[PDB]
Formats: structure tokens, C-alpha cells, sequence
DNA sequence: CATCAGTTCGAGTCTGGTACTGCCCAGTAGTGATCTTATTT
DNA sequence: AAATAAGATCACTACTGGGCAGTACCAGACTCGAACTGATG
């Protein structure tokens, strides 16, 4: 995908995370969504997709920040 | 655990028995913070603060922290800074070593520029915010900015001298000498049995003039580089020279300030270098003794007093219109000055009273209009319908709002 | 005599001691909905 | 294991302290233009 990345921007070839064993009894889908969004959304800061959920935006250093106020369905969206 | 402004307003202001101290404890004592340079000074405010702090703390050595010992020997002209000066290296060293962080009195003298202990200059601006800070403020903290509340100490000073080997080294040596002399002066403030008087300066001048200029004030004045009229002002009248002039004289004589103040050690010495060194030839003089006629100023001020204008000007406006200085006018005519100042003050008081009674009237009218539509009248909702939604800080606008709500049942 | 040093008068400039104006924000205690965790049967 | 409690958190609302950038005044005081006047080589 290197020629495609050079020709077309805002497209990540492959994204991969590893599932987390939850601290609690049940699997944490909230943390899964947060970590997937963090890992996927690390291109150059030029690609500002301004997700339609408030509470997920860029910062001064270009990292992804998500506060605890964002609910799991909003993270999934 | 309280802010210094809160402590002064709620515990130090009531104890003092001055009108502006009791009246300023319910409004924000900005008078004592805009003029905090005189709290460490030789004046009456410093003495009163020392006495009230002594009463609050039951201490006996608080007068050493000020210059009240040097009241009759030192003048307040150019002696104290307007802004806080600190050595960041001093703060960092005191905090790292576990010692308490404190502000020394030596930093409060304008003549001092660099810290003798650390060989770096005193920084007078917060590194994080380029904002000036007074000596004492509402949110003052030892080592923290009184405007942003962040640490002011650093391992290395952020200000560095320019690259120059012509006069920078000489200026640095001069600054070190002044720092050492002023520090030793402060140290000797406690050792002396009694405060030296002004007549010590006269006796010292009588010795040095006879010893270097063979009883000639003009030659001495030319040597140091200050006008001979000021020498006459000093040596035969009760006028105390500024600390800068005394330090310059002592530097030219190689004899320290404390050794110059004593009239005994001056007798047994034979200065020779003072004649050798003289580097004061080009000094910029004052502008001019501008003309001042009693008849013209008196007629103009009588006309402005009789003439009714709106609103009645303050005296700075009158002086600026005349292109003069306030002190020059007030020296000859202090009575009509007070008359004009009064007229303006009563006009301002009447205007404030009428405007604020009106503001209460609109407050009542707005609460009427808001309760007419059924919406709950709160302070914020009423504030949203006012040109200046801050008038409730007055403690009768809020009273009128509360009375109007309680009459209506809230 | 004309040059220079000791003397007065008064304005430029500081500065403390005293007094007062004009305006909104913040900290806190409630309720209501909605998690997240914790006891019952 | 399902059902029932209960604390935590977010969000909004109403209430009540309460201070800072800024102006103003009043003589006391220092410093030195500008000049006045007397001794002197
Ligand atoms: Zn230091
Ligand atoms: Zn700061």
C-alpha cells in the first residue's frame, strides 16, 4: 500500500490492537473502542476527521484524548 | 493557609486605628498593595505595620526587618523598588536544601541589581508570564508569582549579560561593591547602639572637604560630579542625600558607608586616591525653571472655580490644561486647591448616590417584569437584562433585589 | 576687574500617608438520570 | 444467577460572598536652573 499511501492520503493500510483481559469480570468494550480509536487515528495531524461525537478530538501534541464522560455507544459510533 | 490579602484585610486592617484602614477592610485594600514599598521603609506606614504585627505576633524584633533604624539618616527618594525583585537561584537553592523560602530586604532596594551570593542578576519579571508584580499582593507566596501561582526558582538564571570587555566588568564590580556596602549597612543596623543622626553627615563632610579639597566645596563637588548647590544643601542644612550619591562618594573615597558615617575614623586617615580618580564630566541637567506668575495662575483658577462646567474637573485636569505640575500650583495656593477638590468630590458622591438609587429602581422594575411572565426571577436572569451585569456587587442593589423578591413572595 | 566659590529663591520630580470607584465570577449545596459495584434468595 | 440496593458521576440550577485595575489628594522632602554676592590674584 506504499504507492497507494503516496497517491492517496487519509487511508491506513492495516490497523491492529490486542484484546485486553478485563480487570473486572466482564470484557470492557469501552476500553476496546478507546484503544482502537487511538491506534487507528495516528496519521499526520493534517487528516482532521472531526468525529461526530463530542469528547474525542486532537490536542496540542496531536494525540487522541477521550475523557470518561464519553459513553460506550458514542465511542463505538 | 490564607492569602496575604485576606489576612491583612480581615486581621490587620481592623486592628489599626486609621479611617482608610477600617474603611478599606470591606472593599479590597488596594491602597496598601499599590503602596507596599513603604511597608519595609522608614516611614509611618512601616512603623504602624510593624507595631500591629508585633501586637498580633507578640514579637520584639520586627523593626529590624524594615529600615526604621535609618529614618533620620536615609531618604525615601529612589531607595525602594516599585516591583518585586527575586533571585531564582536563591529560591531553588532554598527549596532544594529543605530550608524555608523567604524574600530578603536587600532585594527591595533599587540600587541593588544582582545577588552577591550567586553572581547572577535579580530577575524582575515572571519567566512564565511577562507580568509585573508588586512587593505585596493579595495572592503573594514566597517563591511563586502573585499573578499566576507558578514556581519562580530555576537552577540557572534565564538572563545573561551581553558580551563586552570594555565597561561590563567595571559595571559588575561597581554593582558588587554597592551590594556589599548595602548588605553591611543592613547588618550594622542591628549592631549600633543608637541610630546615627544627620549631623554625622555634616561632620563627615567637614572632615573630607578639609582633607581632600583643603576646605573648598567647589573642588570636591567637581571631583564627585554633583552640583555644588547640592553640597551646600547637604553640609549646612538638614537635607539627607540619596543612597546613590553617598555610595558614589564612598566608592570614590574607598571607605565604606559605615566607616564614613562615623565621624571618628575619618579623622585618622589620609585619602589620596580620591584626587586621582574622577570620571564625572558629562551630566545631563534639568530642563528649565519654567515661568510661574501668581496673578495669571490665581486668575485662571478663580475663573475655573467660579465657572460651572460638567462635570467639575479634577485638579490633574486643571494642571494639565495649564501645562504645569501639581506640586508647583499647590505650593502657592493650597486653599483653593482644597476647594476645587472638595467641589469635585461632593459632585462625584452625589452622582454616585443618584445613579445607584436609579440602579435600584431598574432592579425593582426588572423583577416586576420577570415575575409578570411567570419565569422565576433569579440574580442571573436579572443580570442578563442589565447593561452592566455586575452592579450587584454594591451592597444595596442586592438588598433591593432581595426586598422586591421577598415582598412578592420570591 | 573679572573669575570663581559660597548663598538664596523657587520649580522639576519623588513619594509616602490617606481615601475611594466601578463593576460578575466562583464555590457550594441540591435534584434528576444513568452507570458501576455490592448484597440478598 | 436473577433481583434489589446504593454509591459515583455528569449535568443543570439557585444562592451568596466578595476583590482588582484604577483614580484622587496633600503636603513633606530632595535636587538643582538661575541667579546674587563677596574674596582674590
Ligand atoms: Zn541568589
Ligand atoms: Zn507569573
Amino acid at each position: 500500500a506504499l504507492p497507494k499511501l503516496e497517491s492517496d492520503r487519509a487511508r491506513v493500510p492495516v490497523v491492529g490492537i490486542e484484546a485486553i483481559a478485563p480487570e473486572s469480570r466482564y470484557f470492557n468494550w469501552k476500553e476496546y473502542y478507546t484503544r482502537a480509536l487511538i491506534t487507528l487515528e495516528e496519521p499526520l495531524i493534517d487528516h482532521k476527521f472531526d468525529y461526530g461525537v463530542r469528547g474525542i478530538s486532537r490536542d496540542n501534541f496531536g494525540k487522541i484524548n477521550v475523557e470518561s464522560k464519553v459513553v460506550a455507544p458514542a465511542l463505538r459510533r | 493557609g490564607v492569602l496575604p490579602g485576606v489576612l491583612m484585610t480581615r486581621e490587620i486592617a481592623p486592628l489599626v486605628n486609621k479611617i482608610y484602614f477600617q474603611n478599606g477592610a470591606n472593599r479590597g485594600f488596594r491602597e496598601i498593595f499599590n503602596r507596599s514599598q513603604a511597608l519595609n521603609g522608614m516611614g509611618e506606614m512601616a512603623a504602624d505595620l510593624v507595631q500591629v504585627l508585633q501586637k498580633l505576633t507578640l514579637r520584639d524584633d520586627l523593626r529590624f526587618l524594615t529600615m526604621l533604624f535609618w529614618s533620620n539618616i536615609l531618604t525615601p527618594r529612589n531607595l525602594f523598588r516599585t516591583r518585586k525583585a527575586w533571585c531564582p537561584i536563591c529560591y531553588q537553592e532554598r527549596h532544594q536544601n529543605g530550608l524555608v523560602v523567604y524574600e530578603q530586604l536587600l532585594w527591595t532596594i533599587n540600587l541593588i541589581t544582582i545577588c552577591p551570593q550567586h553572581q547572577k542578576p535579580l530577575v524582575e519579571l515572571c519567566p512564565h508570564c511577562n507580568h509585573e508584580s508588586p512587593l505585596l499582593n493579595w495572592r503573594s507566596r514566597p517563591g511563586y508569582c502573585s499573578k499566576c501561582g507558578e514556581w519562580l526558582g530555576a537552577n540557572q538564571c534565564l538572563k545573561t549579560f551581553t558580551d563586552g570587555e570594555g565597561s561590563i566588568k567595571l559595571q559588575l564590580e561597581w554593582q558588587y561593591w554597592t551590594a556589599n556596602v548595602v548588605g553591611e549597612l543592613i547588618l550594622a543596623s542591628q549592631c549600633f547602639e543608637s541610630a546615627p543622626s544627620k549631623e554625622n553627615i555634616t561632620k563627615s563632610l567637614n572632615i573630607v572637604i578639609d582633607k581632600v579639597a583643603e576646605n573648598n566645596a567647589a573642588a570636591f563637588s567637581r571631583l564627585i560630579g554633583v552640583p555644588k548647590n547640592s553640597l551646600w544643601m547637604w553640609q549646612s542644612t538638614k537635607t539627607l542625600p540619596e543612597l546613590n550619591t553617598l555610595l558614589k562618594i564612598c566608592y570614590e573615597l574607598e571607605i565604606s558607608l559605615v566607616e564614613f558615617l562615623t565621624p571618628k575614623n575619618l579623622i585618622t586617615k589620609s585619602f589620596t586616591k580620591i584626587s586621582q580618580k574622577h570620571l564625572q564630566l558629562s551630566r545631563t541637567p534639568r530642563v528649565s525653571p519654567k515661568s510661574f506668575d501668581q496673578y495669571q495662575v490665581k486668575d485662571a483658577l478663580l475663573a475655573i472655580l467660579a465657572g460651572n462646567e460638567e462635570p467639575p474637573p479634577t485638579m490633574e485636569e486643571v494642571g494639565k490644561r495649564l501645562g504645569h505640575h501639581n506640586r508647583t500650583i499647590s505650593r502657592h495656593f493650597p486653599d483653593l486647591c482644597s476647594a476645587i477638590s472638595a467641589k469635585c468630590r461632593n459632585y462625584n458622591k452625589a452622582c454616585r448616590l443618584k445613579s445607584i438609587e436609579k440602579l435600584c429602581s431598574e432592579v425593582r422594575e426588572i423583577v416586576l417584569s420577570l415575575n409578570a411572565q411567570g419565569v422565576y426571577p433569579t440574580e442571573g436572569r436579572v443580570c442578563e437584562l442589565m447593561p452592566n451585569p455586575g452592579c450587584f456587587r454594591y451592597k444595596q442593589v442586592r438588598a433591593a433585589f432581595n426586598d422586591a423578591r421577598r415582598e412578592f413572595g420570591l
